[PDB]
């Protein structure tokens, strides 16, 4: 038979099957490494000899090259629960590879994998529906704001001075809420000193170009432009009489011009990036006009405060107090820039995971609290469904307790020993019950803070169901045409 | 993986003493016959042909290919 | 099919913890040599044949072709180190590595790598607790200058006048020290005679271009150039008339422009790198003029002394007495090349270490005495920290072992010995005592003059840790070929 | 030596019928598991990066690159079933590599393909006349109609708007019915918004040559134009002799020829595409003709609507309301070219099926129901027939079977035991008891809802069988090197 | 670690099951060439340097080396087929073969292995019902002696004299049969002339002086002139004799296939195809005599369901005839066991899949 | 296995899914489908009661103590123990050495 073209593999049986569970498993596991408060980031070198260290899934799953066609499916899992949700984008992973490895178990023993499926889906939905049961309500309480985006910094590096971040999080995400928006809160690391400096500005913050324009200017009426102010005093001559103080140019500024706009107490700069001009005309209320002579005194934004103080032997120019104070700056010190690059990562994560806590009251007990729950849960649903499907559930629900085990793996305590307590007190205590590594024993995740957000766990279930099955339907793939 | 590449001879602790120590010998002894007044001559070619006959270390230390460390020394 | 793509060397666990230390042993151990006045130097050769004799691990490491990724880690300990005061350059590196080894062994035993490092990170901050305490705060003063610049100097090449780089550096940190900086000494590598002929010149050297100008000019008025003295007469005539006696251009300047300026008595100096100008406007008050024809009398700096000296038979003109010099020129005088690199090396070294005490008086009795402390104090702290961390807390400080370890070693004194006796009469002569190599036996350190700095013993302890904890977390990274 | 070419692969007899069949019958063991509700999607991979995930025969036949042409023959089966009634694709590519696998088992008796072919044929028949013989009539009726299109649309990336396109099917076909042509509904695509802003127009649409010439025409009198109006005057009058309105000119219209024919009233749409030209002469009846001065009042056509409205910004000429609006334009609205190509098709299909409630609405029970009774029956003629061919008569009936087998495969219940049960009560109560994939068992098709169009199964055997012939035909493959 | 012992080759499932009834079929094949007027001598050779040109599958098999155990089974059922009454001692091996065969393909496709036992002896004991009800009884009259001794005669390779040796073992199991046994019959292979030669030494023990050109040849007949003795024992201890020419088999194919479907179940398929393997009785008759089975068979069974029971089939000329009205009729007693022989070998080979081989 | 708890309380599981070999392999050898069985015969079972067991000459869950079908006491009890004391210790083995 010659349906395919040189050079085309083919899965057959169930060797497809076997190829694929393996792959999503293998996989699974190299980024279980990285899980827990005692995860470890990983370093990825491409081909340009660049250094991607970070603890994110997503990202790691993104620079590795991946040949599995398996596991690059995992990769598209860890995809969609970065840009639905975010964090906990490894927890996915693990959940949708342990559930192929309990599948495969019965696979092997003869059991059909259509009748498996409906197991999973099974539980899918009544697991996604106890979640919408164990969702604890809150509300725009800045206290469990406050503990959720500090149990989100925590984990990484800045768990260090999550106390800090967190709390300039939860300001930033109370002002930019109409419905919250996080292309509001303009994040800008430097380098230089420690990163207990981060401030909150609330207005913009840029990276006079003349040493005779003023370094501070009170009410500054910005007058954008965009076109260049090269090949000149005319060009200076149509500003002045439009009144404007602070000319933030995005192209470079004549050294001739410069003496003029000086000369007459303008304080302009140059070379600005399009995204912080777009940024200064949402928050000043100004109009950016191409040309030098399109601007005008009604195209200069408001500013309250426009002040160019060193953060770290570098000039930043400050234009805060703007007339809309729906326009906040999270400005970023710390060490290294390569710290500051993971911070940054934490933060937006940070103001997202405030951000669906204000937009969503839910708040369930993360640390595996959740899982361990639904896992008993539909240990006690199966046997009202029965059949083969009862299989599927109990599947399901060994495939959730994943989370709790490697929460006893990373930490290195006994990780059947660890499940066998907390499952223990989950089934005495409620549904606050987790696995609490810094104490090396099961506690009440409700009371330590450690809190997870309702849309994680239910898009989770979610992600991982469709694609895992389809996953298992998939046996050849053929390289052909 | 793999500290140094193929090629970064690493050469430490003893390994590299002896190396140095024996053909900086060696290039010693083929000059100690030119000691006395009836030394040992050496006619240097330089491949090209022209045979230069020296009797003094430099002049023949200095015509000679010389590729090794410790023998440059 | 391959779990990952074809040319990606990877590591999981203990797999890579075993490299990672293996390689970074061996990168400590092979600079552990050049420790102490037993330090034994190596020749790098890189692609170009070039020939580096360095004692400075610093130098070596980023000499050094290094390609393995955890290796490359101790290049950037060494980075910083030498980044901060310079000394301890070595300090730091094999330290790191003897705390891997330390750490390593106890995974191997079953312990889990997250306490590992609680325990290393947990004394990394007790150390610099017990640090502070235990130093010893010495008196700015001539008299304790000279003494920690005599033990900055020796463990070189340069320990034969250990006397003369000792004053010649005390005089020049000595005479603009503000808040000091070792941006403002200018250190020359001139050929001619032994070291014992270096000399103190107070303002900067270079090498001028003409000879019928004025060798020696009195009361000069320096006015940097750095446009081109190419087309002359216009140029070189609007020089006189504000008064310039010594012309400094950066670039190169005409045939045309010399024969004017040395018609009008005026010096020119052509070829003068940026530094250069920028150290000239610094020490006699001259402003970086641009262009030839703005120039004017106040922007004339005061120079006493412009001669043209031919010390070791070549010209170089000495800008010295100044009103205001705050940059000197550190005038080195060597016979070879070889003991010249030596020497400035270290001078280098000096002015970091005398730049620690502008910052920081405070200093302690090096030799392997204060490692000792630390590790009989840390030890103890340990025995103090019930749970699995009185392991790794004692683990850490054996690591402080390997220091005075090393010194015994470079010196062939039996480690066993040397460290059992030291610790001894190190627990009943305090601090002080040390280990004296030019006579094996423990000696105090603080009457043998052995003093190190107490910030510079600091920061190595934390980079050292920091960094190493890093190297250690990353146990599964494969690439991205 | 060398009798055809050289270097060329030579069969014969019992090589040539043997690796014709199992090609075949092997190109359906790939697609085969993706038949039913509980298909399996396969993953292909092209050798330029696009992995297209079907689990449609067809777009699967059409990716994998294929070499023996009997393999390719398949690829044309699932080209003419999919061209057809859409769905299905895959049963017909099942059943005509099973009619080969059980075919070849007389080949191995000696058999000769003609005495085989020939009952296939005539056995194709029965399977025909047995299907008018117990096809159901069910009713147009817009009602029903919309059922049936409706049944079909489902399951597709186009079944979320499937009520939408629908009704867009349902108009169409129900205004090209006189026998029902498909070769009249014009498709229009235009990117933007989504799938529910489509919409059915009743006349040709082009893709105002004056901004003051008539928008709309309450009567135009359209004249199809090839020639140009480039060098005009003389032109422009032989045209409006004929009582024109609009004139759709095949070429640029010269700026003159603009004013000439804006100055009497009279849209000029230059550069129409020919296929444009072909339609307006079969919806409102106007001749095409070639140069101006042949253009008559007899060649105009006429209209009931010619408005220019902006299809995105694209002013699209809309000449609806044609006097015979028997060539109606569908214009579909996707997201993108892939939503518009898909959704395309899923509309020309349920054309197709709705094509049939207008000209003989038959539909038998889906579930298989139609392959058992028909292989009761056939069964039934092989005794009616006796001789050797009573064999192949059950053979063929036996391989209809499949359908149902491969059903209730894919479902995880036991094949043989549901087909023992099927047949039972199926040659009991009628041929109402079909396969139920979600409960496993046997149930009333007709009672549970389930009917599939007659034609959709009559293309079906047809096809299946037609293929085994030119295949079972092929003595020879030669033609090589 | 090594499972049983070193050099013990065993099977399990598929495998197992796929090598005995291998064996089995190509056992019955090799000897199926031997059925029928049609049947063709083999020529086997001992580690004796003996040669014997027998067309008796007993007589072959009995010379044939089988040590495999799966094998062996069908050596039981030829010696013990030859032992009732002798004729047809191929027909038990055939047919055995056949039913395996099609029972291979029936677990292949998901069928129980004891579904297919318990169907194939449903039927088995069916067929035996149906046997009675269609043999040809009849009752020592030289008349239908002389005519179950001619079709007894034949099919071997003394069958140019199919006249004379009817004559021969129609006297001597006439003058002392009172209760007939072959313990009284003695047959004595003298070497030398034809087979027209032979003569009947009279007496309840009478001496059977052969007559033969070569030992071949002198095997040959004596083989079968016990077939017509042996043959004689069973009609005067059963009055019964069947039609043959596979007219038998084809019937309780075509009542065992009918049985099957007022029988479903995973019985059913078990059930039809153990009449399917009836056909293969048909189905050598035609192969030695060179015609395409599929086309003779088919055509038998539809006239067959048109002329009843007799319609057979006759190898001197290809077309159906009537075997009652053609003179041939075969012992009744002879095809009864032979479906339960056959039927009983075959199951016990399958029940059986773990064999711990040496090789 | 909930009382004991602990890892043990896997043990005891495991110990009782073991037991379940019995009935599987019973449909196994019989023709009718492992899993399929298994959960009929289950759920009877935690029905009727220790009457319920496994008929394959029917392919249906059926009460044993009805069709007649009964186990001597000694017979099972001499299985599990003769079993799981052996059993473990093989688990305790962890090496033999030997040679060649």
């Amino acid at each position: 038979v010659k349906t395919l073209n040189p050079k085309a593999e083919v899965a057959r049986a169930q060797a497809a099957l076997a190829v694929n569970i393996s792959a999503a498993r293998g996989l699974q596991d190299v980024l279980r490494t990285n899980l827990g408060p005692k995860g470890t980031m990983k370093m990825l070198v491409s081909g340009a000899g660049d250094i991607k260290l970070t603890k994110d899934g997503n990202v790691l799953l993104h620079e590795m090259q991946i040949q599995h066609p398996t596991a690059s499916l995992i990769a598209k899992v860890a995809t969609a629960q970065d840009d639905i949700t975010g964090d906990g984008t490894t927890s996915n992973v693990l959940i949708i590879g342990e559930l192929l490895k309990q599948a495969d178990l019965y696979i092997s023993e003869g059991l059909h994998p259509r009748i498996i499926t409906e197991g999973f889906e099974a539980a899918k939905e009544k697991a996604l529906q106890f979640l919408e049961q164990v969702k604890v309500s809150k509300e725009m309480d800045r206290e469990t704001l406050i503990d959720v985006a500090r149990t989100s910094l925590r984990t990484k590096v800045h768990a260090e001075l999550a106390d800090v971040l967190t709390e300039a999080v939860v300001d930033s995400i109370l002002a930019i809420k109409k419905p919250i928006d996080l292309f509001m809160v303009e994040i800008m690391e430097m380098k230089h000193k420690s990163e207990t400096d981060t401030s909150l500005i609330r207005g913009l913050v840029l990276d006079a170009r003349h040493p005779d324009m003023k370094k501070r200017v009170e009410d500054a009426y910005i007058l954008t432009c965009n076109v260049s102010l090269e090949y000149i005093e005319d060009r200076v001559k149509k500003i002045i009489e439009l009144k404007g103080f602070v000319v933030i140019n995005q192209k470079g500024i004549d050294p001739f011009s410069l003496d003029a706009l000086a000369k007459e107490g303008i304080i302009a700069l140059r070379r600005a990036k399009r995204r912080n001009m777009e940024r200064l005309t949402l928050a000043c209320g100004g109009i950016a006009l191409n040309s030098l002579d399109d601007l005008n005194p009604d195209c200069l934004g408001h500013a309250g405060l426009v002040y160019e103080y060193t953060l770290g032997e570098e000039k930043f120019t400050f234009i805060e107090k703007c007339n809309n104070p729906r326009s906040v700056t999270l400005l970023i010190k710390g060490p290294n820039k390569h710290t500051l690059t993971q911070i940054k990562d934490a933060i937006r994560d940070g103001l997202r995971a405030v951000k669906n806590a204000i937009d969503d009251g839910c708040v369930v007990p993360g640390a595996g609290a959740v899982e361990v729950a639904m896992a008993e849960a539909l240990v006690k649903y199966k046997p009202s469904v029965k059949g083969r499907a009862q299989l599927g559930v109990q599947a399901f629900a060994d495939a959730l307790l994943i989370i709790p085990k490697v929460l006893a793996q990373n930490s290195g305590f006994d990780l059947q020993e660890t499940l066998v307590k907390v499952q223990a007190e989950h089934s005495e205590s409620g549904q606050l019950v987790g696995v609490d590594l810094n104490t090396g024993e099961p506690m009440v995740a409700a009371e330590a803070g450690i809190w997870d957000n309702y849309c994680v766990k239910k898009q989770l279930l979610h992600s991982c169901t469709v694609i895992a099955t389809n996953i298992l339907l998939v046996d050849e793939i053929m390289r052909a045409g | 993986v793999i500290l140094l590449k193929e090629g970064t001879d690493s050469s430490q602790g003893i390994p590299q003493l002896v190396s140095n120590i024996s053909a900086c010998q060696v290039i010693a002894e083929a000059v100690r016959t030119t000691l006395g007044p009836r030394g040992m001559d050496k006619l240097i070619v330089d491949g090209r042909g022209k045979a230069t006959i020296s009797n003094d270390g430099a002049t023949i230390l200095k015509l000679l290919d010389v590729v090794h460390p410790a023998a440059k020394t | 099919q391959m779990l990952k793509e074809g040319a990606k060397h990877f590591s999981g666990l203990e797999e890579a913890v075993y490299r990672n230390i293996q390689a970074c042993k061996e990168l400590a151990q092979t600079t552990r040599t050049a420790y102490g006045p037993n330090g034994m130097n190596k020749m790098v050769i890189n692609h170009l044949e070039k020939l580096f004799v360095t004692n400075d691990a610093a130098t070596i490491l980023r000499e050094l072709e290094v390609q393995h990724p955890a290796a490359k880690m101790i290049v950037m300990a060494s980075h910083m180190q030498e980044q901060e005061v310079g000394d301890g350059t070595n300090f730091v590196l094999v330290f790191a590595g003897a705390l891997l080894e330390l750490a390593e062994e106890l995974l191997r035993l079953g312990l889990s790598v997250s306490e590992v490092i609680e325990g290393y990170e947990i004394a990394c901050k007790k150390a610099h607790e017990i640090l502070p305490d235990l130093v010893c705060c010495s008196a700015r003063d001539v008299d304790e200058v000279s003494s920690l610049l005599h033990t900055s100097v020796m463990s070189k090449q340069y320990g034969n006048e250990v006397f003369l780089a000792k004053l010649i550096a005390q005089a020049c940190v000595s005479i603009f020290p503000d808040h000091f900086n070792v941006d403002n000494i200018r250190v020359c590598k001139i050929l001619g005679s032994g070291v014992h002929s270096s000399s103190v010149l107070h303002g900067m050297v270079f090498k001028k271009e003409t000879e019928g100008d004025v060798t020696s000019v009195k009361d000069a008025k320096i006015a940097v150039y750095s446009c081109p003295f190419d087309g002359m007469d216009a140029q070189v005539k609007a020089i006189a008339d504000t008064g310039a006696n010594v012309v400094v251009t950066g670039g190169r300047v005409a045939d045309m422009a010399l024969h004017y300026a040395n018609k009008y008595n005026i010096m020119l100096v052509r070829l003068n790198s940026k530094w250069d100008l920028r150290r000239l406007c610094k020490t006699v008050g001259a402003t970086a003029l641009p262009r030839l024809n703005p120039p004017v009398l106040e922007e004339m700096g005061h120079c006493d002394s412009v001669y043209l000296s031919e010390v070791g038979d070549t010209q170089v003109v000495v800008f010295k007495h100044e009103k205001e010099g705050a940059i000197s020129t550190i005038v080195l005088r060597g016979s070879t090349d070889n003991l010249m690199d030596d020497i400035e090396r270290a001078v280098d070294d000096g002015v970091n270490t005398f730049k620690v005490l502008t910052r920081d008086k405070r200093l302690v009795p090096g030799g392997g005495a204060t490692e000792i402390e630390l590790a009989k104090q840390i030890t103890s702290y340990g025995e103090t920290c019930p749970g699995l961390e009185q392991y790794a807390i004692k683990k850490f400080a054996e690591a402080f072992e390997a220091i005075p370890r090393a010194l015994a070693e470079n010196s062939g004194v039996k480690a066993n010995e040397v460290i059992s006796k030291l610790y001894a009469v190190h627990q009943e002569g305090n601090k002080n005592v040390g280990l004296d190599i030019e006579v094996p036996a423990v000696k105090d350190m603080l009457e043998a003059g052995v003093l190190d700095t107490y910030l510079g013993k600091y920061w190595a302890i934390k980079l050292a840790t920091n960094a190493a904890v890093t190297v250690l977390r990353v146990d599964q990274i494969i690439m991205a070929k | 030596v060398l009798v055809l070419s050289q270097n060329t692969k030579r069969e014969s007899g019992r090589k040539v019928q043997s690796g014709n069949i199992n090609a075949a019958k092997t190109i359906a063991d790939i697609i085969r598991t993706c038949l039913g509700p509980k298909s399996m999607m396969k993953m292909l991979l092209d050798p330029m990066g696009g992995i297209v995930m079907t689990n449609d025969g067809n777009a699967i036949l059409r990716e994998i690159q294929v070499q023996h042409p009997a393999a390719k023959s398949m690829i044309e089966i699932s080209r003419t079933q999919d061209e057809e009634v859409g769905d299905g694709t895959t049963s017909v590519i099942i059943l005509a590599g099973e009619m080969l696998s059980v075919a070849e088992h007389f080949l191995e008796q000696q058999m000769h393909p003609t005495v085989v072919i020939s009952a296939y044929r005539k056995a194709l028949d029965d399977m025909i006349s047995t299907l008018k013989k117990i096809s159901i009539p069910v009713d147009s009726n817009r009602d029903t109609m919309l059922n049936i299109i409706n049944s079909s649309i489902t399951t597709k990336v186009i079944s979320r708007w499937s009520s939408l396109a629908c009704n867009i099917a349902l108009d169409a076909v129900k205004t090209v019915q006189f026998i029902d042509i498909k070769k009249y509904a014009r498709v229009e695509k235009i990117p933007g918004g989504i799938i529910e802003d489509s919409c059915v127009l009743r006349g040709v649409m082009i893709n105002v040559t004056h901004p003051r010439m008539r928008r709309y025409i309450k009567n135009p009198r359209i004249v199809l134009l090839d020639s140009s109006l480039e060098y005009i005057q003389q032109l422009c009058e032989d045209i409006i002799q004929l009582k024109p309105d609009v004139v759709i000119t095949e070429k640029g219209i010269s700026d003159l020829a603009q004013h000439y024919l804006m100055r009497a009233n009279i849209t000029a749409i230059r550069r129409v595409r020919k296929t444009d030209n072909n339609r307006i002469a079969r919806a409102c009846g106007a001749r095409i003709v070639s140069r101006p001065e042949e253009l008559r009042e007899e060649d105009v056509g006429t209209g009931a609507l010619l408005e220019i409205k902006k299809i995105g910004d694209e002013y699209f000429t809309f000449i609806t309301e044609c006097k015979d609006p028997k060539a109606c334009t569908i214009l579909l609205r996707g997201a993108s070219k892939e939503i518009l190509s898909e959704v395309e098709r899923n509309l020309q299909d349920a054309m197709q099926v709705c094509r049939n409630v207008l000209l003989d609405p038959q539909l038998v029970p889906g579930g298989g129901a139609s392959e058992m009774a028909v292989a009761h029956a056939l069964t039934e003629k092989s005794k009616a027939m006796t001789g050797v061919e009573q064999w192949p008569y059950r053979a063929v009936a036996q391989a209809l079977e499949v359908i149902p087998r491969t059903l209730i495969q894919n479902c995880g219940a036991s094949t043989i035991r549901l087909l023992t049960s099927l047949r039972a009560k199926h040659t009991q109560e009628c041929e109402t008891w079909g396969v139920n994939g979600e409960t496993g068992t046997l149930v009333d098709m007709k009672e549970l809802g389930i009917w599939e169009p007659l034609a959709v199964k009559l293309q079906t055997y047809k096809t299946a069988v037609e293929t085994a012939v030119l295949l079972l035909r092929i003595d020879d493959i030669v033609s090589g090197h």
